[PDB]
């Protein structure tokens, strides 16, 4: 409109993707590994703990 | 935060136009999430 | 049909007709008129044996080159047809081989 | 040397069904994979579809899957038929290989990939009229 | 002075439906073009 503009999206360049989160698996499952830990010394002492 | 994220879009521009037909399509030629949507739109004049 | 005139010699430059819409994986080919073609460049670089050095793919850097096929020093041989079956991702499957296009080399003793 | 000899009646009248075979020799006939390519005068390359492994033929959309394609394993030979001969049919019909290319440009596990024909042996092929001569 | 111009030049008329196409010629006699154009009335 006057005095009125809106950015709409353009052509996707290149291939169509998706965007994506890499976690790397060691790092996650040792603070994981940390977590559950304390997890189960709140809840109880050790006890089956299913994320 | 509330209030601040309000404050900051207050000022920017409004976007009741966009609301319209969307005569929309596809954009994957072969085998959503990317919707090509044509539809109108009030110029300047 | 594209004809294409070429000096004796030197560098050609073939680049060919549809857009490389997205990432592209192009593929050429020597059809010679009468006899069996064969294929010169996959990949964007991977030239395959029994290939002269004389035909360079053209290496993807993922935008701006279209597919190029370069002659350097063309000869009596390359009296053929060059065919650009480009595998952009945009345009899904590349079921179609695309155009013809033939090159006539002149200056030729 | 896998060479590719194809035989055709070469004579065959509007509307009735073509056959051309595709003899295989000097490789075996597991280990890849071949399909048909044809090319008419005064066109282009054309090609009659692929077919694989799995043997699910994957026809034409261009040639409106008027075509009959297939293979035998005990003669050896890839088979190819075009029911209701069109008279512009008058062409010549090579045999090619089918090197079935990975190309992926994202992750394997999205299926952010796509496959890739490749041809590296090609025959001879064959020219056939479609009219009342014979 | 900025701050001042714009607090007032707020509670005053908005001249957004002026923006339309003026079918404009030269007026009677440049410096001076008699427009006529469209304008949406109270309904
Ligand atoms: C996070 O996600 C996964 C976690 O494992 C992983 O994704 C990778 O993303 C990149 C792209 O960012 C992928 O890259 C492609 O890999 C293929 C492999 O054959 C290449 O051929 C591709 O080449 C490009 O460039 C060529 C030349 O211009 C083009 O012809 C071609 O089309 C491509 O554009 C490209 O490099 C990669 O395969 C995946 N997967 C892996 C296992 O790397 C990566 O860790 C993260 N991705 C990110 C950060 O984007
Ligand atoms: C979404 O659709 C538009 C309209 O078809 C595409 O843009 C047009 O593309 C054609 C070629 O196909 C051009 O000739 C036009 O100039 C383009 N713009 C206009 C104003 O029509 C656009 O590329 C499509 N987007 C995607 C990613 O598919
Ligand atoms: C944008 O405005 C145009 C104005 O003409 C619309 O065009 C008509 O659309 C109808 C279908 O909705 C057709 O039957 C007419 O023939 C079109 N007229 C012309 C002259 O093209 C168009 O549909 C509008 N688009 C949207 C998204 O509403
Ligand atoms: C600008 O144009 C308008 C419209 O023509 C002029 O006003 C009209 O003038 C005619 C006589 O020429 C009168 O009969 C009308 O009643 C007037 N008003 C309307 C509503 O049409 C106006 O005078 C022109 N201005 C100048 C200075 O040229
Ligand atoms: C105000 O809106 C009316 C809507 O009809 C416009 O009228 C048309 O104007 C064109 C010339 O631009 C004429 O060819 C038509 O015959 C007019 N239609 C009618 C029903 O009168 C009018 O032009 C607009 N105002 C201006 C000054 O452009
Ligand atoms: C994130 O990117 C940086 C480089 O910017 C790299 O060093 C790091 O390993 C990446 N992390 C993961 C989990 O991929
Ligand atoms: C395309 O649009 C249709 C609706 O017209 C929708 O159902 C579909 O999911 C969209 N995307 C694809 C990949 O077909
Ligand atoms: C009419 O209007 C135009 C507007 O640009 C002006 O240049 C011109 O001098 C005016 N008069 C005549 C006689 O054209």
């Amino acid at each position: 409109g006057p005095g009125q503009a809106f950015y709409a999206t353009g052509d996707i360049i290149g291939d169509i993707r998706q965007a994506h989160c890499n976690v790397s698996k060691a790092t996650w499952n040792e603070t994981l590994g940390k977590v559950v830990k304390q997890l189960r010394k709140h809840f109880g002492n050790n006890t089956i703990i299913r994320f | 935060i509330i209030s601040l994220w309000d404050q900051s879009l207050k000022p920017c521009v409004k976007l009741t136009p966009l609301c319209v037909t969307l005569q929309c399509t596809n954009v994957t030629n072969n085998i959503g999430e990317l919707k090509n949507c044509s539809f109108n739109m009030t110029t300047e004049l | 049909v594209r004809p294409l005139s070429v000096a004796l010699g030197e560098t050609a430059r073939i680049s060919c007709g549809r857009q490389a819409l997205g990432s592209r994986a192009v593929q050429w080919y020597q059809h010679r008129p009468g006899q069996a073609p064969i294929l010169l460049i996959y990949n964007n670089q991977d030239r395959p044996s029994g290939i002269p050095e004389r035909f360079s793919g053209t290496p993807d850097i993922n935008f701006g080159t279209r597919a190029t096929l370069t002659i350097s020093g063309v000869e009596a041989g390359d009296e053929a047809d060059y065919y650009c079956h480009m595998w952009d991702s945009r345009s899904g499957f590349s079921w179609s081989f695309g155009g013809a296009t033939r090159l006539t080399v002149l200056g030729q003793p | 040397q896998v060479q590719l000899q194809e035989s055709g009646p070469g004579l065959v009248k509007p509307s009735e069904t073509l056959s051309v075979t595709c003899s295989v020799s000097g490789d075996s006939m597991n280990n890849y994979y071949w399909t048909w390519i044809r090319q008419s005068p005064g066109k282009g390359l054309e090609w009659i579809g692929y077919i694989s492994d799995r043997e699910s033929a994957t026809y034409n959309p261009s040639l409106n899957s008027r075509v009959v394609i297939s293979r035998d394993t005990s003669k050896n030979q890839l088979s190819l038929k075009l029911n209701s001969v069109t008279p512009a049919d008058t062409a010549v019909y090579y045999c090619a290989t089918a090197r079935r290319g990975q190309r992926i440009y994202g992750v394997v596990s999205f299926g952010e990939f796509f496959y890739y024909y490749s041809m590296d042996v090609w025959g001879k092929g064959t020219t056939v009229t479609v009219s009342s001569a014979s």
